[PDB]
This record gives C-alpha cells, sequence and structure tokens, in this order.
C-alpha cells in the first residue's frame, strides 16, 4: 500500500531541493519504488533529479524522495511550470494471478519567486466565455488553476486544469449562474465561488 | 495537509487471484470466460482526494487487433486478460484513458481469446495509475 506525502508539489524557484515523502502501510509486502519527473507533456524530462530514483521497501516503511531543479534557470519567470512526478511502486512476486504495479501521479509546479499576484487571490480571477456549445474558462493569473465542482447552473460539467495566462474549454449541456470550488497549495477545497458567463 | 492514497489491489503484493482457463469455453476468436471480480483499495485518505481521482492501466497488448486485452507471460496461448469497469465493460492499455464501502474502485478481469485456445496456465502483469487532482 504505497502512499505519497503530497497530491501536488510546489517547487519555489530559488530551492535546491524539495522533499516528498513516500510509505508503504503493509507489513505483508514488499515494494521496489522507481521515481521520475516527466513535463506537462508526459516526456522523461531531466530537469528535476528524483534521489533515490530507486530503492526498495521491505513492509511498512517511510522514505523522503529529495527533489532537484536542474532547470538551469530556463523555465518561464513570469508563470508556472506543469510537470508531472511519478511515482511507481513494483510489488515483489508470486497459480493464475493478475499483479499489478502502480503509478501514483501527482502535479509538480514549478513556481517563479517574483508573481505579482499572491497564490490565494488566483482562483477568483477566473473568467468564463459561452461559446456554442460549450464553456472557457480564461486564467489571466501566472498558477495552474485544477477547477473542480463546476457547475452551470443545475448542470454538473467537467474538471479542468486551466494553465496560467492561458485557457481551457469544457462541454455545455444547454445555466448563468456559475458555481466552483479549486484545490490549494495543500490538495484542500476552496469553498464555493461564483462566476458569470 | 492532504496526503495521497495507499493503494492495494488484492491483500499482498498488488497480487489479483483469476480463474482457471478452460479451453472449452474459449474454443474461438471473441470467445471470453466468466469473469472474476477483483477490488483496488485506494486507503488512508480523504474520501475526497481518492473519489476524485483519475484511473487508468497500462500494459502490453495481446496483438495490434486487440489493443484492450494484455498479453499472458509464459503456459496457455491464444488468449489475454481483459479488465472491466463495475458493470463489464472493457478499458484500454495504452495508459490514457481515464477519468474518475468507502474508496474502494471495482473491477472485472476475465479472458479474452484471439483463437483456439490451448491449455495452460495464465499469468498477467500490468500497471495502474493513479493521478491526483
Amino acid at each position: 500500500g504505497v502512499a505519497l506525502g503530497a497530491t501536488r508539489v510546489i517547487y519555489p524557484a530559488g530551492q535546491k531541493q524539495e522533499q516528498l515523502a513516500v510509505t508503504n502501510n503493509d507489513e505483508n509486502s514488499t515494494y521496489l519504488i522507481q521515481s521520475w519527473v516527466e513535463n506537462a507533456d508526459g516526456v522523461k524530462d531531466g530537469r528535476f533529479i528524483v534521489t533515490p530514483p530507486l530503492f526498495a521497501m521491505k513492509g511498512k516503511k517511510e522514505n523522503t524522495l529529495r527533489i532537484l531543479d536542474a532547470t538551469n534557470n530556463q523555465l518561464p519567470q513570469d508563470r508556472e511550470s506543469l510537470f508531472w512526478m511519478n511515482v511507481k511502486a513494483i510489488p515483489s512476486m508470486d497459480e493464475n494471478t493478475l499483479q499489478l504495479a502502480i503509478i501514483s501521479r501527482i502535479k509538480l509546479y514549478y513556481r517563479p519567486a517574483k508573481l505579482a499576484l499572491p497564490p490565494d487571490q488566483a482562483a477568483e480571477k477566473l473568467r468564463f466565455r459561452r461559446s456554442a456549445n460549450s464553456l472557457t474558462l480564461i486564467n489571466p493569473t501566472p498558477y495552474y488553476l485544477t477547477v473542480t465542482e463546476l457547475n452551470a447552473g443545475t448542470r454538473v460539467l467537467e474538471n479542468a486544469l486551466v494553465p496560467p495566462m492561458g485557457e481551457s474549454t469544457v462541454k455545455l449541456p444547454s445555466g448563468s449562474n456559475i458555481t466552483y470550488r479549486t484545490i490549494n497549495d495543500y490538495g484542500a477545497l476552496t469553498p464555493k465561488m461564483t462566476g458569470v458567463m | 495537509m492532504n496526503a495521497a492514497c495507499a493503494v492495494d489491489a488484492g491483500s499482498v503484493d498488488q497480487t489479483v487471484q483469476l480463474g482457471q482457463v478452460r479451453t472449452a469455453s474459449l474454443a474461438q476468436e471473441g470467445a471470453t470466460s466468466s469473469a472474476v471480480g477483483f477490488n483496488i483499495q485506494l486507503n488512508d485518505c480523504d474520501t475526497n482526494v481518492a473519489s476524485k481521482a483519475a484511473v487508468a492501466f497500462l500494459g502490453t497488448a495481446i496483438d495490434a487487433g486487440h489493443t484492450n486485452v494484455l498479453a499472458l507471460q509464459s503456459s496457455a496461448t491464444n488468449v489475454g486478460v481483459q479488465i472491466l469497469d463495475r458493470t463489464g465493460a472493457a478499458l484500454t492499455l495504452d495508459g490514457a484513458t481515464f477519468s474518475s464501502g468507502t474508496n474502494t474502485i471495482p473491477f472485472q478481469a476475465r479472458y479474452f481469446a484471439t483463437g483456439a485456445a490451448t491449455p495452460g496456465a495464465a499469468n498477467a502483469d500490468a500497471t495502474f495509475k493513479v493521478q491526483y487532482q
């Protein structure tokens, strides 16, 4: 039963390392743990180093992964960059069976040091434009917005990941009153916010 | 404050028991066996973290014709394993087919024949992908 200490990692520009806990809650199971970082394209990026990239957990254990900035200061400095932290748990072996490795994937936001807007004010700047048969979420802020519990009047819409100074586009069932929550840096749901399409 | 989930298929080492391969039920291509149920557990986490997650599978297809039929590990042949959702619907193995008791994800598994199945044991591997919101 391998788990992670967070659902996302905020990496502030300037830090030599970032830490993420990995655990196994099962005394009976033994796991090989393989970890790596991918970009927004799902391509294995050498821009963030994880140590140990490979290690073993024989039973109930906790190990701390170290996430290292190897970006050579080449990422954008006016917005967050999206990366994906990948942690694969490979179980020790055993009659007709299916056996599974488990990949936990969590967001890794590289966050530059001098953004004007405080992260806590970002979610309230989200704008919604109506098209023909769709709804476009407009993000004017430098932060990735994970939008969830999106409602248009009475109908419940799909969840969206709206990129900084960019946009995302869900489908509409065809109300004007919009409600939505987002997930903060601590992986917690914000209260209900209202919008206008 | 919120941690990810402790993932568990089966009871130990992510190991799921399959039924036996009866060749007389899998005599032709397209033939399927009975489906065994299994659960994947997302433990030790907030119930809104677990439910709001997007899950997918990833494995080697049996052939190009059957991309949702998982191959075997040699030793029965002409047959692989297929993974179904809660109600009996096959799922992909390309690792890009999401999306979303407590914190249980119910699945089924069954054998998909690609021809006259030869007797032998069926042991299959795959990877389960949990991606958090």
